[PDB]
C-alpha cells in the first residue's frame, strides 16, 4: 500500500515525468 | 512555440486555426495521387507518434499560457496525422472531424485567453482565483480544457475516439497505444489548469475586466457546441463522410 | 411572495424594453436629453413590497434617504442627511419624535450576528446629531446625545439619557433617570428635573422648527433657478 | 479683519440635476465595476476604483483626489463613509488607501491613507488615520480609534478610543469573517435590481420645460 | 425635408409606444415601486426670511446644503454632504476655512445653556470629515480633526488642535498649542512647530483643491458630454501608429489639472 | 506602548542600474520584491503575483556578498527560473530572485542592486 | 421643431428600414 504498491504506482516512482519533461527543453 | 508566444494573441489566435485547414486539405489533395508505395503513411506515421509524445511531454513543463497552448496544437497535429498514417475513408473523415472539432475548441480557447489578455494574462498562475470573481468563466475554460483532455462527455472525446478507431482500423497497434499514453499525459497537464482555478486559494488575486458582446456570443455558442456535440453529432459526420468519398469520385 | 416577485421582474424586463423603445424614438428626432447624469436619489425607497409608510404631517427633508419597512408617526421629523435603512426588518418611528441632521437609523445587514432586531424608537424621543442607532429600542420621552453609537440588542427606559459620544455595548439596558456615557457607556450621573423639563421642550421646540422647514421646503421649484443653469456659457 | 463677502448674483441655490454621483478631475475619471452596487447618494470624485462584487452604501464619499482609492473584491463600505487619501504617510509608505477582498467598513467608517488586507472587519465609529495599517483576517471593534502610523496585529479583536488589544480571534471567527462579506455582497445585489440601467428623469425635465416653453 | 418631416414622425410613434409599455409595465409591478422624481434638495436654503451670503468665491457641493442665516467668506468652500443649519441662530465661516465631508455645523436654539452665542468659525481653520460642530467659537488658524465632536460653549483658541475622534465637552477651552484630544477629551502633548507648518499646508492645499471641484460641479450639461467624448478618445494612447502618420496626439487643456494639485507639482 | 507599523519597517538601500542609491522603505514579512514595488523601482504591472511559478525572475536583483549569508539559501525553483531567464545560461553567484526573499529585521540597511530591465509584455 | 435635421442618420434609418423589409418579403417570397 504504502511501499511497493506506492512506490511501483502512480507517485512514488511515477513521478520521474517531472525528471522527463523538464528535459524537453533539449 | 516562440512564433506563437511571441506573436500578437489576435494574431496567434489566426495561425493556430487558419493556416492548418488549408494546408492539410493540400496534403488531402496530394494525397489522392502522391500515395507512391505508402512512403507518406510511414513518414506521417513517424511525425504522429513523435508529435503526440513530444507534446504531451512538452505541455507540462509550460507556466505560461501561450506555450501551453501551442504545444497543444502540436499535439492536436499528431493525432490529427494520425488519420494520414491510416489511408482510407474512415481515416480520412476521422481526420476532417478531428481537424473540425480542434478548430473549434482552438477558438474557444483563444478567445477565453483574449478576454483575460486585456488584464495582462501571461501565467497559468495568474488566473488562480478565476473561479471566485468570474466563477461561468472559469467553467467555460475548464469544460474547453476538458475537451482538450478528451473526456467522454465532452465533444473533444468524439475526434480522438473516432481517430484512435481509424488508427485500428488499418491496423496499426502501435499508434493506439501511443495515443493512449498521450492522452493520459494530456489530460493530467489540462486538469492541472482547473486544479488552479478552483481548488488553490492565493494570497494574491489578480481581477479581470468584463469582456465584450462578440467574444461572450462566440464563447456561449462554441461552449453550448462542445458540450452538447453528443446529444446531435449527425450532420458533421455525414458531412465529412460525404467530403472524404469527394476526394476521389 | 414568490409570485410577486416574478410579477415585479417581468414588470422591470418590460419597463426596460419601453424605456429602450423611448430612447430609440429620441435619438430618430435628434435628441440626445436622456444621457443627462441625473441624480437617482429618492427620499423614500422601497424594496419590492417593503415601502417607508409616512404620516402626511411628518417633515422628511429631500437629502434623507429613507429605505424599507419604515413607518414614521405624525409628528415626527427626519432631518437633513439622515439615512434610516431597514430591510431585513423594520424601523419604527414613533411619533413627536426628531432624527437630527446627519443621523443614522439602521438594522444589521445579515444574520449571521443572530437575529435582526428591529429598531423602535419611541415617542417624544430626541435623537442627536450623527447618532448612530443599530438595531436598538428606546423608549418613550428619551434623550440620545449627539455621536452616541447604541448597538444593537440595548433597550434606552423611558426618561433616560445617553450621553453625547457614548457607545452603548451590545445587550445593554439604561434604567430610568440615568445619564450613561463615556466609551463604554458607564453610569455617570441620575438626571434632575430641570434636565427631564429641557428633553420635554426641545421635542415641542424642534416639531416646531420641523414645520417651518416643511413650508420652506414645499414651495413651488425656482423657475429662474432652472433657466440660470440650462444657459451656461 | 474684513467682515464682508460679496455674494455672487449667478450662483445656483437649487441644482436641478442634484449632485452627480461620478465626478471626473481632469483625466481621473472613477471606474466602477457592472457587478458593483453605489447607491445613488454615493460621491466618487477623483481616482477611485470599485470592482466586482463590491458595495458603496448611502451618504458614502470616495474622494481620490490627492491619492488613489481602491474598494477590493466583495469589500463593502457603509452607510455615509468618509474614504479619503493624503498625498503620503507618515510610516513613509505610499498613502493610498486601499481596501482588499472580503473587507467590510462599518458605518461611519472614516478612512485616511489607511491600508486594510483582506478579510477585516471594521465596526462602526472606527477611524484609520494616515499610514495605519490593519492586518489580515482581524476585526477592529465598533468606535475604536487608531492614530497615524498605529498596526492591528493580525488574529486579533481590537477597540476602544486609544484603540488596545482585547483578545485573539478563534477560529470560527476568522473563517466566519468572509461569511459576513458574502452576506453583505447579496444584500447589495437585492439593492442592485431595484434600478434600471437608464432613469426616467429626463421626461420630468423635458416636461418642467414644456411648461415654461423651452 | 419632407424624408426629416416623416422620420420625426415615425420617432413620436417610436416613443408614444415606449411611454405605453413603460406604463403597462409599471402596472404589471403592482405600483409598488416608488418613481424618481426631480431633485428637490435645495443647496441653499432661507428659512426665517434669512438668507445665507455665501461668497462669490466659496465652492459650496451640489449635495452641500447651506440653511438659514449663514455667511461665508472668501475663498472657503463646503464639501459634499456636509450641512450648516443656520436657522435658529447665526453661523458665521470665515476666510479661507474648509468644511470636509459630511461634517455638520449647526447652532443652538440660543437658550441651550442661557447665555449661548452663534457659531464662529474663524480663518484658514480646517474640520475634518464627519466632524459635528453644535456652537463653538474655533478662533482662526486652527484644526479640527475628522470625526471630532465639539459640543456648545467650547472655544477652540489660535494654533490649536482637537485630535480626531475627540469629545470636547461643553464649556471647555482648548489653549494655544495643544493637542486635546480623547473622548474625554483631556491634554494630550505640545504642538510642535511641523504641525503648525502642516495645519497651514493642509489649509492652503484644501484651498487650491476646492477650485478644481467648484470647476466640475458648476459644468452645463453640453461641456459635460464634450468632455466625456474626449476623456474615451484620449483615454488609451498608442504611440507607434502616431509615430508611423508623424503626428503627435496632446491631451487637451480641458483633460488638464492645475499643478498645485499634483503631488510633487510635476509639470510633464 | 502600542503596535506601530515602524515596528515591522525595515530599511533597504536599492541600486536602480545607472548607479544612483536611493532608500527604499519595506514591511518585515513580504518579499523584497514588493519593497522595490513601493517607489516604482519595479514596474509592479510585470511581476503582478508573488508566485514562484508565476515568475520568469523579472524580480531579480543582487544581493551585496556580505548580505548573502543573513538569507534562506537559494532553492532548486529559484536557480531553474534564474538560468533559463539569464540570456545566456550562466549563474551569477550572487543574484537572487525577489518574489522569494522574505524581508526579515535581521535585515536592516542590506544593500541590493536592481538590473536593468527586461521586456515582459507578452 | 418637427424635423430631423442629420442628412446622414436620416439615410441610416432609410437603409435599415429597407434593410428590415427586405429581409421580411425574403424569409416571406421564399
Ligand atoms: C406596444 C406594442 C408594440 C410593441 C413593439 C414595438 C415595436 C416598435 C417598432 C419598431 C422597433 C424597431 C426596432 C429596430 C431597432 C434597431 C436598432 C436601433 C438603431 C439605432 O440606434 O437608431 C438609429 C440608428 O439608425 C440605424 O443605423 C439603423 C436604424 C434603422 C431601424 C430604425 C427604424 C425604426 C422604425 C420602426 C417602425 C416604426 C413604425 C411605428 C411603430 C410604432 C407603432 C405606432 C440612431 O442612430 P444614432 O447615430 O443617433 O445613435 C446610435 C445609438 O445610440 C446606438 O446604436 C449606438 O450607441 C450609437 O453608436 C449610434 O449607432
Ligand atoms: C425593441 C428595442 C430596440 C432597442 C434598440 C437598441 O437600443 O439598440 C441598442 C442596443 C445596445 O447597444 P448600445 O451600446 O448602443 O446601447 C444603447 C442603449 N439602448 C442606450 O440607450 O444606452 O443594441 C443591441 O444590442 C440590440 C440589438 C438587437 C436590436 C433588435
Ligand atoms: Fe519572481
Ligand atoms: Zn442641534
Amino acid at each position: 500500500d504504502k511501499g511497493a504498491i506506492e512506490i511501483l504506482g502512480p507517485y512514488g516512482i511515477s513521478y520521474t515525468f517531472r525528471r522527463l519533461a523538464e528535459r524537453i527543453s533539449q | 512555440p516562440d512564433i506563437y508566444e511571441g506573436s500578437p494573441t489576435p494574431v496567434t489566435a489566426f495561425l493556430s486555426i487558419a493556416p492548418k485547414i488549408s494546408i492539410f486539405a493540400n496534403i488531402l489533395r496530394v494525397f489522392i495521387y502522391g500515395s507512391y508505395g505508402a512512403t507518406l503513411q510511414q513518414i506521417f506515421f513517424f511525425c504522429s507518434i513523435a508529435s503526440m509524445i513530444l507534446g504531451a511531454l512538452a505541455a507540462m513543463a509550460q507556466t505560461k499560457v501561450k506555450r501551453l497552448l501551442a504545444y497543444s496544437s502540436i499535439g492536436h497535429v499528431g493525432y490529427i496525422c494520425i488519420g494520414f498514417s491510416c489511408g482510407t475513408i474512415e481515416g480520412i473523415q476521422s481526420l476532417l472531424i478531428g481537424i473540425f472539432i480542434y478548430a473549434l475548441m482552438t477558438m474557444d480557447a483563444f478567445a477565453i485567453v483574449l478576454a483575460l489578455r486585456q488584464t495582462r494574462v501571461k501565467y497559468i498562475a495568474d488566473l488562480g482565483a478565476l473561479a471566485k470573481t468570474n466563477p461561468i468563466l472559469a467553467i467555460t475554460f475548464s469544460i474547453t480544457m476538458f475537451s482538450y483532455a478528451g473526456i467522454p462527455p465532452l465533444a473533444g472525446f468524439c475526434s480522438k475516439f473516432y481517430l484512435f478507431f481509424a488508427a485500428l482500423g488499418c491496423g496499426a497497434y502501435f499508434l493506439a497505444l501511443v495515443g493512449v499514453v498521450t492522452s493520459v499525459i494530456g489530460c493530467f497537464y489540462y486538469i492541472r489548469l482547473v486544479k488552479r482555478m478552483f481548488f488553490d486559494t492565493p494570497r494574491t488575486w489578480i481581477l479581470y475586466e468584463p469582456m465584450d458582446r462578440n467574444k461572450s456570443l462566440l464563447l456561449a455558442m462554441t461552449s453550448f457546441f462542445i458540450t452538447l456535440f453528443l446529444l446531435y453529432p449527425s450532420p458533421l459526420f455525414s458531412v465529412t463522410h460525404q467530403m472524404a468519398l469527394s476526394l476521389y469520385l | 411572495g414568490t409570485l410577486g416577485r416574478a410579477f415585479y421582474s417581468v414588470g422591470f424586463w418590460i419597463r426596460e424594453t419601453g424605456q429602450a423603445l423611448d430612447r430609440l424614438g429620441c435619438r430618430l428626432q435628434g435628441k440626445n436629453y436622456f444621457r443627462e447624469q441625473l441624480s437617482r436619489h429618492r427620499t423614500l425607497m422601497n424594496v419590492f413590497d417593503k415601502a417607508p409608510i409616512v404620516d402626511k404631517e411628518a417633515f422628511v427633508a429631500p437629502s434623507a434617504s429613507v429605505i424599507g419597512d419604515v413607518h414614521i408617526g405624525r409628528g415626527s421629523s427626519i432631518w437633513y442627511g439622515c439615512v434610516l435603512r431597514g430591510d431585513v426588518n423594520t424601523v419604527s418611528v414613533g411619533s413627536g419624535t426628531n432624527i437630527q441632521d446627519n443621523s443614522l437609523v439602521h438594522v444589521a445587514k445579515s444574520n449571521l450576528s443572530g437575529k435582526v432586531h428591529p429598531t423602535i424608537i419611541g415617542d417624544n424621543v430626541t435623537i442627536g446629531h450623527s447618532a448612530v442607532l443599530h438595531g436598538c429600542t428606546v423608549e418613550d420621552e428619551t434623550f440620545i446625545g449627539m455621536g452616541a453609537t447604541l448597538l444593537d440588542g440595548v433597550v434606552v427606559e423611558k426618561h433616560g439619557m445617553v450621553a453625547a459620544g457614548a457607545l452603548v455595548r451590545q445587550n445593554t439596558r439604561i434604567p430610568s433617570g440615568e445619564v450613561w456615557g463615556g466609551n463604554p457607556a458607564r453610569f455617570l450621573r441620575k438626571l434632575t428635573d430641570e434636565e427631564i423639563a429641557f428633553i420635554s421642550q426641545s421635542a415641542t421646540n424642534y416639531s416646531n422648527l420641523a414645520q417651518a422647514h416643511a413650508a420652506e421646503n414645499a414651495k413651488p421649484l425656482n423657475v429662474i433657478e432652472f433657466e440660470k443653469v440650462l444657459r451656461k456659457k | 479683519p474684513k467682515s464682508q463677502v460679496t455674494p455672487s448674483p449667478d450662483r445656483v441655490k437649487w441644482d436641478y440635476r442634484g449632485q452627480r454621483q461620478i465626478i471626473p478631475l481632469g483625466q481621473w475619471l472613477p471606474k466602477v465595476a457592472v457587478d458593483a452596487y453605489v447607491a445613488p447618494n454615493v460621491v466618487l470624485a477623483g481616482q477611485v476604483t470599485v470592482w466586482d462584487g463590491s458595495s458603496v452604501w448611502n451618504g458614502a464619499v470616495l474622494r481620490g483626489d490627492l491619492n488613489k482609492i481602491t474598494v477590493g473584491f466583495c469589500s463593502n463600505v457603509q452607510e455615509r463613509c468618509v474614504v479619503h487619501a493624503a498625498w503620503s504617510s507618515p510610516t513613509g509608505l505610499p498613502a493610498q488607501t486601499l481596501i482588499d477582498r472580503y473587507v467590510t467598513v462599518g458605518a461611519y467608517s472614516l478612512l485616511r491613507s489607511c491600508t486594510i488586507e483582506p478579510e477585516c472587519i471594521i465596526g462602526q465609529h472606527s477611524i484609520l488615520m494616515e499610514g495605519s495599517l490593519v492586518e489580515t483576517r482581524s476585526i477592529l471593534e465598533a468606535g475604536s480609534v487608531l492614530p497615524p502610523g498605529r498596526r492591528i496585529p493580525s488574529g486579533e479583536l481590537w477597540g476602544g478610543n486609544p484603540a488596545r488589544f482585547i483578545r485573539t480571534l478563534t477560529n470560527e471567527e476568522t473563517l466566519e469573517i468572509p461569511k459576513l462579506a458574502v452576506a453583505i455582497n447579496h444584500l447589495s445585489g437585492d439593492y442592485f435590481s431595484e434600478f434600471l440601467p437608464y432613469s426616467t428623469i429626463y421626461l420630468e425635465v423635458e416636461k418642467f420645460k414644456k411648461s415654461l416653453g423651452i | 425635408g419632407t424624408l426629416g418631416r416623416a422620420i420625426y414622425t415615425v420617432g413620436n410613434w417610436i416613443r408614444g409606444t415606449g411611454q405605453a409599455l413603460d406604463r403597462v409595465g409599471s402596472l404589471l409591478q403592482g405600483s409598488h415601486r416608488i418613481e424618481e422624481h426631480l431633485s428637490r434638495h435645495r443647496t441653499l436654503m432661507n428659512v426665517f426670511d434669512k438668507s445665507p451670503l455665501v461668497d462669490k468665491d466659496v465652492f459650496v457641493a451640489p449635495s452641500a446644503s447651506v440653511i438659514g442665516d449663514v455667511q461665508i467668506g472668501k475663498g472657503s468652500s463646503i464639501w459634499y454632504g456636509c450641512v450648516l443649519r443656520g436657522d435658529v441662530n447665526n453661523i458665521s465661516v470665515g476666510s479661507g476655512t474648509n468644511i470636509q465631508d459630511n461634517t455638520l455645523v449647526h447652532v443652538a436654539k440660543t437658550n441651550i445653556s442661557g447665555k449661548v452665542l452663534p457659531t464662529l468659525i474663524g480663518d484658514n481653520v480646517t474640520v475634518g470629515h464627519s466632524a459635528v460642530i453644535h456652537g463653538c467659537t474655533v478662533e482662526d488658524d486652527a484644526f479640527v480633526g475628522m470625526g471630532a465632536t465639539l459640543l456648545d460653549g467650547v472655544v477652540v483658541e489660535k494654533h490649536a488642535m482637537v485630535a480626531a475622534g475627540s469629545l470636547v465637552k461643553q464649556n471647555t477651552r482648548i489653549p494655544s498649542g495643544e493637542v486635546w484630544g480623547g473622548n474625554p477629551a483631556k491634554f494630550m502633548r505640545k504642538l510642535t512647530d511641523e504641525e503648525i507648518v502642516y495645519i497651514s499646508q493642509s489649509a492652503k492645499n484644501y484651498i487650491n483643491l476646492a477650485q478644481i471641484h467648484a470647476s466640475e460641479n458648476s459644468k452645463s450639461f453640453e461641456q459635460i458630454e464634450v468632455e466625456r467624448a474626449l476623456r474615451k478618445k484620449y483615454a488609451r494612447k498608442d504611440e507607434d501608429y502616431d509615430s508611423m502618420l508623424g503626428i503627435t496626439r496632446e491631451t487637451p487643456p480641458e483633460l488638464i489639472l492645475p499643478d498645485n494639485v499634483l503631488p510633487g507639482g510635476k509639470p510633464v | 506602548g502600542s503596535k506601530k507599523v515602524s515596528d515591522r519597517i525595515v530599511k533597504l538601500s536599492a541600486i536602480d542600474p545607472d548607479g544612483y542609491k536611493q532608500d527604499i522603505i519595506g514591511l518585515s514579512g513580504q518579499t523584497l520584491l514588493r519593497a522595490l514595488t513601493h517607489t516604482g523601482l519595479i514596474d509592479p504591472a510585470s511581476h503582478r503575483l508573488d508566485d514562484i511559478e508565476a515568475c520568469s525572475a523579472e524580480c531579480e536583483v543582487q544581493i551585496a556578498e556580505e548580505w548573502l549569508e543573513k538569507l534562506p539559501p537559494r532553492t532548486y525553483d529559484e536557480e531553474y527560473v534564474l538560468k533559463r531567464s539569464s540570456r545566456s545560461r550562466i549563474l551569477n553567484k550572487h543574484s537572487r530572485l525577489g518574489c522569494q526573499v522574505v524581508l526579515t529585521q535581521e535585515l536592516q540597511g542590506m544593500v541590493v542592486a536592481v538590473p536593468e530591465a527586461k521586456p515582459w509584455d507578452i | 421643431p418637427k424635423v430631423s435635421e442629420d442628412k446622414n442618420r436620416n439615410y441610416a434609418v432609410v437603409a435599415g428600414v429597407v434593410a428590415i423589409v427586405g429581409s421580411i418579403g425574403w424569409y416571406l417570397k421564399a
